[PDB]
RNA sequence: AGGUAGCUCAGUCGGUAUGAGCGUCCGCCUGAAAAGCGGAAGGUCGGCGGUUCGAUCCCGCCCCUG
């Protein structure tokens, strides 16, 4: 499960997610999904505490690089959904102030 | 209080907001802004929702000592109301000051006082209702000469901001 | 000695924040309120760094109060 394959299927399986999503709620969806507890890379994370202690560094550095990818996808997505949000707002709310 | 005229135009400058803001000018000099402030500014700094604010620089509004000189004329008045289609984003204030232009010494006073958007407007338009009211000076004005006034202050409008007669 | 949700506070001894009260929002109640029930939203765990595959939790420095 901490394999290179299974998390790097993982990885792109939420970086076409987030992707795809257009809206702040669909956005939320796709992270409780894909980054939420029942998710594949919060559970490869859970399993590193019973892991065997020779296995953790070389198994630990990957999982950590799939959960920073698939974490760093949704942050920009997250900030860029959120900027065209706000700025409908601005424009949504402008009047003649004359 | 100050006994000066001023214009507000429309601005972007923080930390107002970017469609809420005038910017404020004595003749051609500005003086300041106003309006509502910036929603992000409102919330990194844990201010009320919706606040408001206004800085003019004093010294640049010039000291003024008007000596008026009214002219009051005691003969009757003519009222009309005219409506005015133009485009959404074209301030109020230029539509009056082109109505005014146009209808010359005659006018009295001019007010709006509706701006309506719907589907029998059309699209990114807007229409504008003033109140005018029409004197003369030496004379009981006739529906005529006021209908004249009317006509040219409309055709001011259509030429200076495109404005057209409400159908 | 402490800094944990917008405020006031439990709690977490390296890999699931386990939370309360208030406040806010949302229902019920009222013509509408307050109060009262009912439910929901709400957490880089003081900042900058180190260590570590991984830090709210360990180390260094520093800000804040008694
Ligand atoms: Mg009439
Ligand atoms: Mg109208
Ligand atoms: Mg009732
Ligand atoms: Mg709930």
């Amino acid at each position: 499960m901490l394999s290179p394959e299974a998390l790097t299927t993982a990885v792109d399986a939420a970086q076409q997610a987030i992707a795809l999503a257009d809206t702040l709620d669909v956005l939320a969806r796709v992270k409780t999904e894909h980054l939420g507890d029942r998710s594949p890379l919060a559970l490869a994370r859970q399993a590193l505490a019973v892991l065997p202690k020779e296995q953790r560094a070389e198994a630990g550095k990957r999982v950590n690089a799939a959960r920073n990818a698939a974490q760093r996808s949704y942050d920009e997505r997250l900030a860029t959904l959120r900027a065209e949000r706000d700025a409908a707002v601005l424009v949504a709310e402008g009047i003649d102030v004359t | 209080a100050s006994r000066v005229d001023v214009t507000l135009r429309p601005a972007q400058y923080l930390p107002w907001h970017p469609g809420r803001c005038a910017q404020v000018f004595v003749g051609e000099s500005s003086v300041g802004h106003a309006g509502q402030l910036h929603p992000a500014v409102i919330e990194r700094s844990g201010l009320p929702k919706g606040t408001c604010a206004v800085e003019l620089n004093l010294d640049a509004i010039p000291c003024s000592a008007p000596l008026p000189a009214p002219r009051v004329s005691p003969y009757p008045a003519v009222f009309q109301d005219v409506s005015l289609v133009v485009a959404a984003d074209i301030p109020a204030q230029a539509v009056a000051d082109a109505v005014r232009a146009g209808a010359g010494d005659l006018l009295e006073d001019i007010a709006l006082f509706d701006v309506f958007t719907g589907p029998q407007i059309g699209e990114h338009r807007k229409s504008l209702t003033f109140a005018l009211r029409f004197r003369a000076p030496d004379r009981t004005l006739t529906e005529d000469d006021a209908s004249a006034a009317r006509d040219a202050a409309v055709q001011s409008a259509a030429e200076r901001v495109g404005a057209v007669l409400r159908g």
